[PDB]
């Protein structure tokens, strides 16, 4: 799925 | 032309002078200015430039000949100098040797079936000692005259591809490929022997092979003539498949050609990650390439079975996408699918006939009415289908006509009853209304046959046809047999004869 | 060449 | 009909355009090109009209400039050719020795020369001097 | 390529990565041909055309063939700053790539046939994943092609549905979520009846089918730092989602 | 005039060095005069002018304004002339679509159209005539009728809203009725201001072409008008009075309109009109009134105007021939230009009775024309005579020449030549022999640029006449002997030996075998198309020829005939084959019998080159 | 066999030519321009035919180079050639440009004299023919 990328 | 006439004694005195580098700039202008009244001045200054001291003069003049050739070429001036070009091809420097072979080879072109006849060993022995001197562009010019000649039995063939066989050339492109029209032509040699046939075919895959690492187009030019190689001799690069997988950043006209030639060199062992590439050619962005790389998947299915299901699976697959262009090639694969295959792959009728609301291109109308055609029986409401492309049959291409025609009246002698209204709209249409001779003689024929004996025509139109095997986008037999015979040149870019270009 | 030389004569 | 009516210097800088019928300015940038293409390249021994689409354009020399209309394929070749010439001759006279500049600098008053001379695609006024009566008299007020 | 000036609301990127892992595999279970086709897209929304430099673990290792979009530009007076782009306004192809090497197979599929005379078949396939526990492999089929000659098969699995199609001449094996270093399995009985005794059946592969939450490259995006010289936000400003997608491919087995 | 700061500003674009300075020096002004506009005080009329005539300027330079609307807006509503000028230029080269500026636009015309100055007037019009808006349309195209008639609104005033009149009626006809004012406009051809019967004439023109009898009045008094053009003396019209010729423009315009009706209803009227042709034809061949060469270019304009009436009428036939002749004296003058339009008009005379056979008495030096001109579009222009004069007679010539003018001509123009002489060698055929070489030889010759249409025609017509058969098959079969051979022929040769080599298998040279060896030497290098059509061909022949059913059914059972990967090609060789394998000697003969005629049907050939005008 | 020579810029104006044999009329120059240059479809190939007239070309920079005939000749070869051009090109005048070809109008058509008569490639390299060429005095090294 989509998580975040800092 | 209008220039240099008044003063045509200047370039007559300036071929004469001392200084053997400055007799050539004279040589070369006089044969420029195209006219009659020059050919009062030219003959005796090219008959003294032919034997020069120097090799620069009888280079320039030995061009001036084929010069003269389309200037009011027919004289015993021009039989004289048919001798005095052929003696200057046992010569000593190689840019006077190439340059008369160039010549020559061209004036043959004005041709009375009879001209600079082949000698044999006299003849091609010169061409064989002056082929491993001369300039790199002379070779090219040897080995293209070389295509002409035929040998008579085994070791005449042998002791002339013994003297080219040392071709891992430098003129990348333009005398290797030369020398494989060489080798190719003489190859009748015990169709296999022992040893030279089965190590000659070993000597031809590496040089065919490292033109790929050339410029971008000779990377093309060596791939159309590679598309013939393959036809004729498939042996020659039967397991280099794995150099033909399409790198990333090839440009377009590489990539088709490359796609195609990976399908031939396909089979029932590297089938599998073949797919695997045509699977992600189909992810590509240009239009081209994703249509024959989907056509290429069914083009497998119908090479090697087993991969039939799968190939199959992926070109519904495909069709899902709802992408126009894919549905239509694909569909149009499909067809010949059914044809290798007949009455196993039925089901899928239902998924394609949903699509045929939208196939604008002729191809892919005349595969799905092919379709209804064949499997009328047992589409309930095949009649109401082909009823509807009636309606404008004119405005309607003469592949989708013909099939249309042939298409309804296998419904017919399958329906008989529930049919006789179409059958004469369509046979009306093929015979009054059309212009196309051919076919209204169609049309004719059905009726006529219908008409006469239905017992008969059943049997005559709806016989067992035979399967098409394996084929797949193959050429012409005999026409990649003449082909074959000009690989180097321009007829092996465009897969015709020269004779559709004048 | 020579913008300004005139149209006519 | 007049469709456009172009003047172009030697190198194609487009020191003019009337437009008489409305084009896209991709459509405009196209046609300046071709008008130029053509034009350009053709010799005093070439006529002066050529047929170009199914408009076609009458053009003339003048120095570096090149006066081009475009017409429908049925009007008048050599009546146009004319108009050309009436229409130069008043910007001589209004100009006095005109040359490519004086159309640069005075940009804004070529286009009300232009006007007097032609609208809506035809021609408006043939007459020299009521030109020069219209430009002169009533240029004055600011 | 991003002509005019953008114009939006908050200035947020989506990152999509997508990974085709091929793989033929022996009966005893060796790596003995195996690729993945990538290919990265962005559907980037934000304001003004940007410059953009984007990186990841290439040289953690590996890397074979690449291509990518016209904006980008790798080489300024030689060498690469990374990928280095002014990428256009929406959804994009950023770079498509290939990598054979260090290979990370999703899934590992074990056959056992034993045949009883010529009359009856047994067949046990095991699949077991081979990816973080936590993650949520989904769209899992196995398809075991039984012979042409079947009178009649039998099937149970512990995990899943399945169904033997008479038609595609296979059993059908479908899951609709698999974890990480689990197991499952599928045990069947086929009947047959002999005809011809020499055309000795080319048995086909096990074929599967599944979507991943990961790059089985082993490729991870490091980061991708946008900058606007005209405007005044930059890469803190950016909300940035990346996912990863394993599709199937070709991934064969028994071979 | 001025234009404070322009002169300075467009030196230093003249004095830039490159495309970076003269960018950055614009987008310098660009700012200066955002700065300006954007609530930088209220400048004076002068600024706001001097400011959007750079804006202008950097505009019709290539560069993009997004800006200076309102400005120029503002501009329209001045006192100033100068002003307004400016402003309305802007406005009609920058067009904008903005709901709010249209409005302001319009009521800034609406306000010009309202005062009486007539220059203000002019500024207004001439906008409405050079963008043509719809919402403009809609505005005024009820007002611009009542200008142009009604109350003494000046002459310069007259012409302006006779054009803009014009352009509305043009763009949105919807909103031009054909009102009361009809009368009013036709009378305008009789007034004093010659240039407000130039402006009047072209908007009676275009009217009359779908209101004929609502201008008919008209017809009278542009020929009055006109004859009193070209009779009056060397100081009448001094104003229009163009190198020593009367109003050449003019002339012309009411030539123009005399063709927008047939000759005219009245005796007293067509007499008037044709001396005044007479004379007209008269003053062309008298001596040159000047040496320079405007006087022969305008007064021929004239002539040539003049010509197209006469032909447009066909009526009296003595001015046709004169016409005729002084078309044929053009035809050899020195200036190219005279001899392209000579070409150009004669092609419309020779499509007229009384005129036909006059044409043809320069056919020579029509064929020299073509032959010698080194241009194109005049030697285009000659052929287009020809074939317009074409009958009968001339055709045995005619399609010789363009025949060989077909072997030189360019590769684009070729299809439409050879589309016509196949018209002209089936609409003249004589001798049907004659017909099937022609288009043998534009096989031969072009053939790449044939057509379908065309070598369906030449079946259709071979198979129609029984005669030429036997000399269709042997022309044909001889003809695919040379090696030299293109592909049309063969799809030609292959259906007429199809239904007429029984007519040549006589002869020893022409067997049946010999007939389809030949043929068999086309198959693998000819197109599919091609070779259904030899396949048909080839059955065919069993039937016609027992004698050669060994080899043929060796043919039709090879492996790439059956297995053939196209669909046609193995249907039609198996349905072929099968036929030759089963049925019965009779069920065969039956399906190939004969072939009836073709019905009688309209040229496809005609409506392909009809077509290929759009 | 080469009866046609062409060097176009980006916008297709002619920057050199040298038409070598009667099979091409000058128009062929148009024939390249309108078909190729400004043709809707940028994904082609390098040979092209257009009325029995065939059209090699290879790109440098912005700058095309093309090779016409109407012959069947040896295809490779053509390439080959034009290859070999861009070779002596780069050691006469450096970098492929407009600028270096409007420098060159002497040099490029003596070039054409001395690697090709009468479509035929006669030979070259910078040694064998340096004083059998004359060049100028100071280059461009600018770009």
């Amino acid at each position: 799925d989509y998580q975040r990328l800092n | 032309p209008d220039m240099a006439i008044m003063a045509v004694n200047s370039f007559v005195k300036d071929c004469e002078d001392p200084n053997p580098l400055i007799r050539a700039l004279a040589v070369r202008t006089m044969g420029c200015i195209r006219v009659d009244k020059i050919t009062e001045y030219l003959c005796e200054p090219l008959r003294k430039c032919l034997k020069d001291e120097d090799p620069y003069v009888r280079k320039t003049a030995a061009v001036c000949v084929a010069k003269l050739h389309d200037i009011n070429a027919q004289m015993v001036e021009d039989q004289g100098f048919l001798d005095s070009l052929r003696d200057l091809i046992a010569d000593s420097n190689p840019m006077v040797v190439a340059n008369a072979v160039a010549a020559l080879s061209e004036i043959s072109e004005s041709h009375p079936n009879s001209n600079l006849l082949d000698l044999n060993p006299q003849n091609i022995n010169k061409l064989l000692t002056a082929l491993n001197e001369c300039t790199e562009w002379g070779q090219i010019f040897i080995l293209d005259c070389l295509s002409n000649y035929n040998p008579k039995d085994d070791r005449e063939a042998q002791s002339i591809c013994e003297r080219v066989t040392p071709r891992l050339s430098h003129a990348n492109s333009a005398v290797v490929l030369s020398a494989v029209k060489v080798l190719m032509k003489f190859l009748e040699l015990l169709p296999k022997d022992s040893d030279y046939y089965n190590m000659l075919l070993k000597k031809l895959a590496p040089p065919l092979v490292t033109l790929l690492s050339g410029e971008p187009e000779v990377q093309y030019v060596a791939l159309r003539n590679i598309n013939l190689i393959v036809q004729k001799r498939p042996e020659i690069l039967k397991q280099e498949i794995k150099v033909f997988f399409v790198k990333y950043n090839d440009p377009i006209y590489v990539k088709l050609e490359k796609l195609d030639i990976m399908i031939r060199l396909a089979s029932q062992a590297n089938i599998a990650q073949v797919l695997a590439e045509l699977k992600e050619y189909a992810t590509e962005v240009d239009v081209d390439f994703v249509r024959k790389a989907v056509r290429a998947i069914g083009r497998c299915a119908i090479k090697v079975e087993q991969s039939a299901e799968r190939c199959v699976s992926t070109l519904l697959d495909l069709i899902q996408t709802k992408v126009n262009y894919v549905v239509q090639e694909a569909i149009v694969v499909i067809r010949d699918i059914f044809r290798k295959y007949p009455n196993k792959y039925e089901s899928i009728i239902a998924t394609l006939c949903e699509n045929l609301d939208s196939l604008d291109e002729p191809d892919a109308r005349a595969a799905m009415i092919w379709i209804v055609g064949e499997y009328a029986e047992r589409i309930d409401n095949a009649d109401e289908l082909l009823e509807s492309f009636l309606e404008g049959f004119h405005d309607e291409s003469t592949q989708v006509q013909l099939t249309l025609l042939t298409a309804i009246v296998k419904l017919f002698l399958k329906k008989p009853s529930e049919t006789q209204e179409l059958v004469q709209q369509v046979l009306s249409l093929a015979t009054q209304d059309s212009d196309n001779p051919d076919l209204r003689d169609r049309g004719y024929i059905y009726w006529r046959l219908l008409s006469t004996d239905p017992v008969t025509a059943k049997e005559v139109v709806l016989s067992e046809k035979p399967l098409i095997s394996e084929e797949t986008d193959l050429i012409e037999p005999t026409l990649l047999d003449e082909l074959i015979c000009h690989i180097g040149s321009l007829a092996s870019v465009y897969h015709k004869p020269p004779n559709a270009f004048v | 060449m020579s913008q300004i030389k005139r149209l006519l004569s | 009909m007049i469709r456009f009516i172009l003047i172009q210097n030697r190198a194609g800088k487009t020191r003019l355009a009337k437009w008489y019928m409305q084009f896209d300015d991709d459509e405009k940038q196209k046609l300046i090109e071709e008008v130029h293409a053509v034009v350009t390249v053709r010799d005093a021994k070439h006529t002066n009209f050529v047929e170009f689409r199914n408009f076609k354009i009458i053009y003339r020399r003048y120095a570096g400039l090149y006066f081009c209309i475009c017409v429908d394929v049925n009007d008048n070749n050599l009546a146009y050719l004319e108009a050309i010439h009436n229409f130069v001759e008043v910007l001589n006279e209004y100009f006095h020795n005109v040359c490519e500049l004086d159309l640069v600098f005075n940009f804004y008053k070529v286009y009300t020369v232009v006007d007097e001379m032609f609208l809506a695609g035809e021609i408006r006024e043939t007459s020299q001097t009521k030109v020069l009566k219209q430009l002169l008299m009533l240029q004055s007020l600011e | 390529w991003r002509r005019e000036g953008i114009k939006y609301r908050r200035n947020e990127l989506f990152l999509d990565v997508l990974e085709s892992v091929n793989l033929l595999m022996s009966p005893q279970g060796q790596v003995l041909s195996a690729h993945v086709s990538g290919r990265v897209v962005m559907k980037s929304y934000l304001s003004g055309m940007p410059e953009c430099k984007f990186g990841m673990n290439d040289k953690s290792i590996a890397i074979d063939d690449c291509t990518f979009h016209q904006c980008v530009r790798l080489s300024k007076f030689d060498s690469e700053r990374s990928i280095s782009f002014i990428p256009p306004d929406g959804e994009f192809e950023l770079m498509r790539y290939r990598t054979t090497k260090d290979i990370i197979l999703p899934f590992r599929v074990i056959p056992l046939v034993r045949e009883v005379g010529r009359t009856k078949l047994e067949v046990k396939v095991v699949i077991k994943s081979n990816f973080k526990p936590s993650l949520l492999a989904q769209k899992i089929e196995v398809r075991i092609p039984t012979p042409l000659n079947t009178s009649g098969v039998q099937v149970i699995c512990m995990k899943g549905k399945a169904k033997y199609k008479a038609s595609e001449n296979a059993i059908v094996w479908k899951i609709k979520r698999m974890a990480g270093m689990k197991e499952s399995q599928i045990s069947a009985e086929i009947e047959l009846l002999p005809t011809n005794d020499k055309k000795k059946w080319a048995r086909p592969p096990i074929s599967m089918n599944f979507e991943v939450p990961f790059a089985p490259s082993g490729l991870k995006v490091r980061y991708l730092k946008v900058f606007e010289p005209k405007l005044n936000y930059s890469d803190h400003d950016v909300i940035k989602w990346v996912r990863y997608i394993g599709r199937s491919g070709i991934y064969e087995t028994r071979c | 005039d001025g234009m404070r700061g322009l002169a300075v500003f467009i030196s230093d674009i003249r004095n830039c060095k490159s495309k970076e300075a003269e960018i950055k020096r614009i987008n310098k002004e660009l700012a200066n005069i955002r700065s300006k506009f954007k609530g930088d005080k209220a400048l004076d009329g002068y600024s706001k002018k001097k400011y959007v005539c750079k804006l202008l300027f950097i505009f019709l330079l290539g560069h993009d304004i997004d800006f200076g609307h309102m400005e120029a807006v503002n501009l329209l509503s001045s006192n100033r002339y100068t002003e307004k000028q400016i402003g309305y230029l802007f406005i009609s080269v920058l067009v904008n679509s903005n709901s709010e500026l249209i409005r302001l636009i319009n009521n800034a015309i609406k306000n010009d159209l309202a005062s009486r100055n007539p220059t203000f007037m002019g500024l207004a019009l001439h906008c409405i005539a050079n963008v043509g808006s719809r919402e403009m349309a809609e505005a005024f195209a009820g007002e611009i009728p009542k200008i142009l008639v009604a109350g003494d609104t000046m002459d310069s005033v007259k012409q302006s809203a006779a054009l803009c009149l014009l352009r509305l009626y043009r763009t949105s006809p919807d909103l031009v009725p054909m009102g009361d004012w009809t009368s009013r406009v036709v009378h305008l051809l009789n007034d004093q201001h010659l240039g407000v019967v130039t402006a009047a004439t072209s908007l009676i023109t275009t009217l009359a072409q779908k209101n004929p009898e609502e201008f008919k009045t008209s017809v009278s008094l542009a020929v009055s008008r006109l004859s009193r053009i070209v009779t009056s003396a060397s100081t009448d019209l001094q104003d229009y009075t163009y190198y020593f010729v009367p109003a050449p423009w003019l002339s012309v315009k009411l030539l123009r309109l005399l063709q927008c009706y047939p000759p005219p209803e009245d005796p007293a009227v067509r007499g008037r009109l044709t001396e005044c042709l007479e004379t007209i034809l008269n003053k062309a061949q008298e001596p040159p009134k000047s040496k320079k060469v405007q006087h022969s270019n305008a007064k021929n304009a004239v002539l040539f105007e003049a010509i197209s009436l006469i032909i447009h009428h066909d009526s009296e036939p003595n001015l046709l021939v004169r016409a005729c002749n002084q078309l044929g004296q053009f035809l050899q003058h020195r200036e190219t230009n005279l001899r392209y339009l000579a070409l150009e008009s004669m092609c419309t005379l020779a499509s007229s009775e009384f005129s036909h056979e006059a044409v043809k008495t320069h056919i020579e030096t029509v064929i020299n024309a073509l032959k010698t001109e080194r241009d194109v579009s005049v030697r285009q222009r000659a052929v287009d005579l020809l074939y317009a004069m074409c009958d009968r007679s001339n055709a045995q010539q005619i399609v010789a020449e363009m025949l060989s003018y077909l072997e030189t001509a360019d590769y684009s123009i070729r299809e439409e030549i050879v589309l016509k002489v196949a018209i002209l060698a089936e609409k003249y055929a004589v001798d049907y022999t004659w017909y099937v070489d022609t288009i043998l030889n534009l096989i031969r010759i072009a053939g790449d640029y044939v057509s379908e249409e065309v070598w369906y025609r030449v079946i259709q017509i071979v198979i129609n006449r029984d005669d030429v058969q036997g000399y269709a098959a042997k022309t044909v079969f001889e003809a695919l002997q040379a090696p030299a051979c293109h592909e049309n022929l063969v799809k030609v040769g292959g259906y007429i030996l199809g239904e007429f080599g029984n007519l040549i298998a006589g002869d020893p040279r022409s067997s049946p075998l010999i007939q389809f060896n030949l043929l068999h030497s086309k198959f693998h290098l000819c197109s599919v198309p091609t070779r259904a059509l030899l396949l048909s061909t080839y059955i065919k022949f069993v039937n016609l020829f027992p004698e050669v059913k060994a080899t043929i059914q060796d043919v039709l059972r090879s492996d790439s005939q059956l297995k053939n990967a196209d669909v046609e090609l193995q249907q039609r060789a198996v349905e072929y084959l099968r036929l030759s394998t089963v049925a019965s000697t009779d069920i065969l003969a039956t399906v190939l019998e004969e072939m009836p005629p073709f019905p009688e049907r309209e040229s496809s050939i005609l409506a392909k080159l009809k077509k290929k005008k759009g």
